[PDB]
RNA sequence: CGCUCUAAUUGGAUGGAAGCAGGGGCGAGAGCUCCUGUGGACCGAUUAGUGACGAAAAUCCUGGCCAUAGUAGCAGCGAUA
RNA sequence: ACCCUCAGAAGGGAGGCGAAAUAGAGCAUGAAAUCAGUUGGCGAUCGAGCGACAGGGCAUACAAGGUCCCUUGACGAAUGACCGAGACGCGAGUCUCCAGUAAGACUCACGGGAAGCCGAUGUUCUGUCGUACGUUUUGAAAAACGAGCCAGGGAGUGUGUC
């Protein structure tokens, strides 16, 4: 009738009162783009950043509304650096024997792009019977 | 023909550019104003050095041109949007929503701010924006 | 060449096409524009009257340097490009066959699409003063036409 | 951090690889990764290597395209047809 | 192929083959600049390094993100009272007490609500700062030099000795 998709979408994992709070910083807090500069000015300048190397260059002097220059102060939390926003710790699998050594109550899954739909099967039924989201679920027809 | 609004001031021996100052600030705090008996309204100091000021202005200009009132009527509409941001969309509708009138079109007589009066009996060095128009070049139409 | 950029069901339409046609581009737009929303048959009366001269096709976008026009409505000029009209009488003409093969009454159908495209320009060369030569070039033009039922 | 090719270990693909388009997640960031569509035969990861390895700029080179513009020219000549 | 159309071995339409014609002839894929048609936003009273950060309007199929609003309550850093009671000052106003109390960012809990709803993307309005970039120069937005745009190309390599 309708899609439903494999799995436990709706699991969520179970974190300390701290990484729960230092999660719930990064998503209010955020950082910025951090866009190369002028990027928006002309089409062949990128938007991947750029370190602004120009003597002259606003960004470069600090000149505040000309963007926020790269620093090591724009970090996340070590803690939660790195987290899915659901709180998970991603695992890339590949093939079915990846799935060892995943602890389903921090760990959910992530199956590449290459594997087709006959693996794909194989690796959806056997993370669900060992408790572990896949985060990137086959939609059947159900 | 009708405006409805919110204060009527009348301008009767009050000094201009403190009128228009409270008129200004009330305009943005998002009231309509509307300022009565302009021909009767008062400037301070040596009536020789004020005319030479507002004649100067009526000789201003180019092919772009420069339009300042001589009528009583709009040189307290002028110097009411030299106290707005006029160019501004909020300063704009603030500006709009202030009239000036020759006179008197309501029944209702409008009030005198605090601070702004003028006293006759104190003071003899002023002059009245219909003196100043009728030195300008206007038509006495009051 | 194109393919239609839009889509169509067979029982309620007929399809048309102009290809590599050597004609102004920047006419063809002005004439596809104009004639969107009239009838096949309007249409064609339209081009008719823009050959002989009685009927201004308004030229929008470009149009510099080009006079104002009386006859024009809700803008200033206009010009008679005969050429172009020519060729879209001439996709005007095969939409209206095709549609009567299957059965429509061609010279009542709405033009639901009317779409120039500028497919290349056929290569020339002018011979300039000093030793120097300059592109002379001709604009090679497809028009996509779709008849719709009423 | 990213690029190529070699070697060891180990993986993915016609149950659809790379590439591209649009969209989601990640890392301060270089980048990384997934979803959808297109595509229809290749493609990774780790380690240790190799280098014709990273671009916005040089009146840079080559190609392609836009504005210019339906614009100048298609009149001027003792041969005005 | 056949049929229709056309002045027509053209082109067009229908149709046929193939997994695929958007594989149909410079015919694997098909980026950018750019063009046409069209969708969302803006728009004929209004001001210009085109944006960064904030915050509102409008717009959104799924997937890959799932959060967000309000009553109330817990916690509660620096900071931090109104009113009132007493006491000073020509005066605006002040001191003491009430009290480091009420309050106070963030976070959490019960209950309640939203699914274009939260994020995010597009556009646009407001606030804030804001005269590109690279180079030359004591000083560049510069009336100092370079580029029309895009793509691809484009500069510490080799041997020998130290
Ligand atoms: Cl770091
Ligand atoms: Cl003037
Ligand atoms: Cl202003
Ligand atoms: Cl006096
Ligand atoms: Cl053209
Ligand atoms: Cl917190
Ligand atoms: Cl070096
Ligand atoms: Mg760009
Ligand atoms: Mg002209
Ligand atoms: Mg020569
Ligand atoms: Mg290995
Ligand atoms: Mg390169
Ligand atoms: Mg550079
Ligand atoms: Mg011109
Ligand atoms: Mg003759
Ligand atoms: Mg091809
Ligand atoms: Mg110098
Ligand atoms: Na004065
Ligand atoms: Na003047
Ligand atoms: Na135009
Ligand atoms: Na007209
Ligand atoms: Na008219
Ligand atoms: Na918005
Ligand atoms: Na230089
Ligand atoms: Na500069
Ligand atoms: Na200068
Ligand atoms: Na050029
Ligand atoms: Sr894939
Ligand atoms: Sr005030
Ligand atoms: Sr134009
Ligand atoms: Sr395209
Ligand atoms: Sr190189
Ligand atoms: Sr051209
Ligand atoms: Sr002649
Ligand atoms: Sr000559
Ligand atoms: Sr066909
Ligand atoms: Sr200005
Ligand atoms: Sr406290």
């Amino acid at each position: 009738t309708e899609l439903q998709a494999r799995g436990l979408t709706e699991k969520t994992p179970d974190l300390s009162d701290e990484d729960a709070r230092l999660l719930t910083q990064r998503h209010r807090v955020g950082k910025p783009q951090f866009n190369r500069q002028d990027h928006h000015k002309k089409k062949r300048v990128s938007t991947s950043w750029r370190k602004p190397r120009g003597q002259l260059s606003k960004q470069r002097r600090g000149i505040k509304g000309k963007g926020d220059t790269v620093e090591a102060g724009f970090r996340s939390p070590t803690a939660v650096r790195g987290k899915h926003p659901s709180g998970f710790e991603e695992v890339r699998v590949h093939n079915v024997d990846d799935l060892e050594g995943v602890d389903g109550d921090t760990e959910a899954v992530r199956i590449a792009s290459k594997v087709g739909a006959r693996k794909r099967e194989r690796i959806e039924e056997e993370a669900e019977d060992a408790g572990i989201r896949v985060l990137n679920p086959t939609y059947v027809e159900v | 023909a009708e405006f409805d609004a919110d204060v009527i001031v009348d301008a009767r021996d009050c000094i201009m550019g403190r009128v228009a100052s409270q008129v200004a600030e009330q305009a943005l705090d998002g009231e309509t104003v509307a300022v009565v008996n302009a021909e009767r309204a008062v400037i301070t100091g040596r009536e020789e050095q004020i005319v030479e000021k507002y004649e100067k202005r009526v000789d201003i200009g180019n092919d772009n041109g420069y339009f300042y009132p001589k009528r009583p009527d709009g040189i307290f509409k002028r110097t009411i949007r030299g106290m707005l941001p006029h160019k501004k969309q909020r300063g704009r509708e603030a500006f709009e929503s202030v009239r000036v009138y020759l006179g008197n079109p309501y029944d209702e007589d409008g009030e005198v701010l605090d601070g702004t009066s003028l006293d006759r009996l104190s003071n003899i060095k002023f002059v009245t924006l219909g003196e100043i128009s009728e030195t300008l070049g206007a038509n006495k139409t009051w | 060449g194109i393919s239609y950029s839009v889509e169509a069901d067979p029982d309620t339409t007929a399809k048309a096409m102009l290809r590599e046609r050597q004609m102004s581009f920047k006419h063809s737009k002005a004439i596809a524009r104009e004639i969107k929303g009239k009838t096949a048959g309007e249409a064609v009366d339209y081009l008719e009257a823009v050959i002989e001269g009685d009927q201004p096709v308004p030229f929008k976008q470009h149009n510099s340097g080009v006079g104002h026009k009386s006859k024009v409505d809700g803008w200033d000029a206009g010009r008679y490009p005969e050429k172009a009209s020519k060729a879209f009488l001439d996709l005007l003409e095969n939409a209206v066959g095709n549609a009567d093969h299957q059965g429509f009454d061609g010279e009542a159908m709405t033009i639901k699409h009317v779409a120039a495209h500028k497919v290349g320009e056929q290569q020339g060369r002018k011979p300039r003063a000093m030793g120097r030569a300059s592109a002379w070039n001709s604009p090679q033009v497809d028009v996509e036409l779709i008849l719709e039922e009423p």
